[PDB]
């Protein structure tokens, strides 16, 4: 009832604004900054925060995504030689 | 330290002296068993007692089962 | 500059997060016209009870939760947003006068009140 | 430009919400033509209760949510809960004390004068 | 400030509201035990107990009723 | 936070807020009966946002096993 | 700002419109008189509807509780 | 009105149901107050004094046992 | 519908009248308290009416069980 | 959605006078159903779903 | 026993093909399978069937009967292209 | 079958739910009617998933 | 909308002409396929942080069968590429 | 009919008459409300009756908790 | 030997009854000499009295605590 | 507050190779782990340590923080594992 509105005529994207995050596979500078922070700290705040739910719940994305990063990149790599040995076999 | 003696702890900030208060009345109420002054002051203060013990106790339970949920997730 | 002044001020700001600002006044007031406890007149046939001044006080602000202001017949709004069902008050009357704990408001806006209410009373002779 | 309008905005509209605005006045009321309290007479075989003014208004509004109006024979303010209003007879002075808002005060005013009229004597022979 | 719950207050609640009965019991105690056989005192103290002892009954029931409905709801927490 | 950098409330604002007014007088049963369900929504909360994001990693993890 | 559990709440906290007045009434008064057969038949009365007003919206939260958290746990 | 549950329903028929019992009570005992000695006035009483006794009781007997229906359907919920 | 809205009504039609037996026979005992015939009548329809509601709800409660069980192992 | 709306029902007609046994009696019932339904609906959509994902992870 | 009917003969086809064979043996199964899917969905909203033991005892079995049916005809079907590829890449 | 027994033991139940006799009887009836739909249960899941198991080794 | 029903009066398809090339009819794929992507992560990702929705049971049920959908459309367009490839790669170096 | 049924009906022929002297018993007494003989014979009667049922009920409670337990593990 | 802490809550009320333990079974042996001595059964009735009220505070106390700890200790899973 | 101690320029003008920095990590918690088992199984032999509520409400802290603490030490070292598996394993 309150408040309510709908486009009509065509389909103009909103959930979302669209954007070159679309044309990227990771988001290097957001990792290189995130690594960075969890990486400087050495004796500054403090240690062994395992145990509250907020940033526990803020380090499984980091965990996460550092992961996969380098699990790619090991594939690019093999990707990339295995290209020139073929064509230098061929 | 950690977060579960946070949230533990938050509670006994919480209750300034009771900790000390029913003791004190106990040791009052076994000076004399049978005055019924002493004895409806040490029913009050049990019960407060009691009832903040249990609070206390399932919280930091509750707490506990969403951080090992979380740990597990990060597999 | 930017990063030591935004830390500077939060720390500054949860450093002060505790001080108690808030302070209760007491004020005394002598009653001039009135007896300042409940009168109970034990007629002959009927027993009949006056509630004092401080019961009907107490009795009308009971739980209640804002504020007084116009009574008719940035911390400073902090302060000023005082509950009402804090004010107290004790009748004394080895000297027929009344005791009064609130904010400096509070006392006032009693004090007016309390001047409303203690009128002389009229004699009327019947015959 | 845009965004520090949009953030200072924000943040100064949520320094304000612990603000209360609302307020509670206190009126007076002497009654011209008739006792406040409740009224008992004692007979040779018979017991009688008359409810008073405030026992009755009391009895009406208790319970009440909807605000009052046109009594007949920001502004969230002015909305307040008509059981809010509170009455308290004071015999002392043959008085009433009333504790709410001031439209509330005002139709409770209204309505004490609709009703506080003086009685005609009837001899009977 | 000496902390007190809310069954503390409740249980507060009789104590002012029976302003005095607590040292009345007493004296008209001590009064009785000076002279046993005067019907007067007699019977000043049988009211005085009495009202002593439905208070006292009042009184504990109202918090042991408290304390079983909160004791209800914090087991739900799990 | 006090803090933005150019270039509501949360469940976890108010869980805080709730537990921290309920240690005040833990016999209440209005603030008993105020926290439970503010305890609930916020284990809810929490269970369903690491779930999801345990499935969104578990789909990109298969796809660089698949063009491995 | 609140779920749904709030919403289940405020429905019995809305629907019995003021009994939570009602009983620090009831009792202010009582604490008086405590003799009162009156008084004490209202408050039995009063003490009562309370308990059990309490213990349904209990209740009634735990089951939607264990309803959600069994349908998250699928999301795997 | 009033928000009035079931438990003070069925209290209420009483109350109701005896429609002036209450009155007539207190009226006989000022009689009685004003001439202890009158038979007439005392075998007035106790007629009063015993159906007051017993419609109390008979009230909060009741109440009691709907109580006790209701919170054992409520324990069945969970 | 459903089945346990089945299994619950099949007391209220085996009880006919049961659930307005017992406030007519209220509304006539408060009516005169202290006539012994009106009690003992009381008395057994209010018994009855007891164990009628307590019989009603552990027979629901022993079937959801059952069928929780057996929904549990669908997975 | 029929059987999402007499819950609803149900729970204001209770939430009304929480003390009346029928009303009690009834909401027993339409919440214990209820608590079956949205069970079996979840179970077997899971069913359904993880044997799609086992057909694709067969060919993959 | 209400508004219920049986369709007696099934129409026929001649079968002369490997071809033939193989487009009737999946128009076979895929019905069936549809079949099965919709007749589970029923059964999970009619509220006299969700809640009765007996009706949900039956239930069970047909959720299963279907997750095996269906995971047979998957795994043999990879292994007979696995048997093709193999001999083909050899 | 063990359906219908239990069935009818509830109609008689019904009738006058105040009959020791009718009660005793009742809770034995329901009582093994529980237990034989959970051992029931129980035995077609073990199973099913065996006959899965295979067919995951398999694959 | 609940109280509607909308059809079209003859589905008739400029679409299904193939007059594009080849490579535009592989770059229309390739973006319908982003943005389809990017805004169900989005939505679903709203209907968590929106305390309404991730607490009633009525939604939670709803946000189940996005998330599979969602898995289950990401599995197979990743499937078919691998597939795709792979064809190019087996004859090339035959 | 099952193991319980056989555990039940144990009780039913351990005790031979009892179900049949209570309802005869208590039709005498009915008869002749106010004669100590009868009232004294009605007393222990209802009394042994109480127990019978009692143990009777608490004993297959015991026995389907045993075998609830063993089904359970199953799986 | 070791004493706990219910050890401990329970000989706070014999400590506190210093000699009550005695006095019942004293005025006992007075009284059962001479049982119609009304100074002797005065004393008697307050002495008895006494003494159940204590055991009788004793034993809920100590099983008040006992649920307390129980409740505790099953949260350790 | 009883017996702290901390360590300063840990690595300001020296570097571990990290085949030491692996070994004191191991010996570093290897230890303390051993010694907290140690103090909760005598926290429970103690007769008056397990009958006084206050003990017992300090005692479910402490197997709390140690069943977190092993099982996050636990999941990252399977986690890390994996990473150099998925790079050494052709
Ligand atoms: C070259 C051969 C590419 C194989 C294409 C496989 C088609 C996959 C499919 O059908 O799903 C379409 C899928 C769904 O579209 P739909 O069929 O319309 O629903 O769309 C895609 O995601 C296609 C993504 C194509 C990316 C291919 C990589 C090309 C890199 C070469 C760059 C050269 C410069
Ligand atoms: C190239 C290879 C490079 C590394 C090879 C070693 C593989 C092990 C790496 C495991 C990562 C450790 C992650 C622990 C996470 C954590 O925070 O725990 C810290 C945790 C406590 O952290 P704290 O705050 O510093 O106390 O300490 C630990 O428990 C460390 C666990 C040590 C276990 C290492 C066992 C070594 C076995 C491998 C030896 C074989 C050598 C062969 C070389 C490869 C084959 C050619």
């Amino acid at each position: 009832v309150i408040g309510q509105a709908v486009n009509i005529r065509s389909m103009e994207t909103d959930i979302v604004s669209l954007d070159d995050r679309l044309l990227q596979a990771f988001s290097g500078s957001a990792i290189a900054t995130a690594v960075d922070k969890q990486t400087i700290t050495n004796r500054i705040e403090d240690p062994n925060l395992v145990t509250d739910p907020k940033e526990l719940a803020i380090s499984q994305e980091m965990i996460s995504d550092y992961n996969l990063y380098v699990s790619m990149v090991s594939t690019l790599t093999r990707k990339g030689v295995g290209a020139v040995e073929t064509l230098l076999r061929s | 330290s950690g977060y579960l003696d946070d949230v533990s702890a938050k509670f006994d900030t919480g209750v300034d002296n009771l900790q000390t208060q029913v003791t004190e009345a106990l040791d009052k109420l076994a000076a004399k068993p049978s005055d019924p002054a002493l004895l409806a002051a040490y029913q009050s203060k049990l019960s407060e007692y009691n009832l903040y013990r249990n609070a206390q106790s399932n919280t930091v339970k509750v707490f506990k089962d969403i951080d090992a949920a979380i740990i597990q997730n990060f597999r | 500059y930017v990063d030591m002044v935004v830390n500077a001020a939060t720390m500054m700001d949860k450093q002060n997060d505790g001080i108690e600002l808030g302070r209760q006044k007491i004020g005394v007031m002598r009653l001039n016209n009135t007896f300042v406890g409940d009168r109970t007149y034990n007629l002959r046939d009927q027993k009949m009870v006056i509630p004092g001044i401080a019961t009907a006080i107490e009795r009308l602000l009971q739980g209640e939760e804002q504020p007084l202001g116009n009574i008719v017949s940035l911390q400073e709004a902090l302060k000023q947003n005082a509950a009402a069902g804090n004010i107290k008050i004790v009748a004394y009357p080895d000297t027929n006068s009344l005791l009064v704990k609130g904010t400096a408001e509070q006392v006032h806006f009693i004090e007016m009140l309390v001047k409303a209410l203690d009128v002389a009373k009229r004699h009327v002779e019947l015959s």
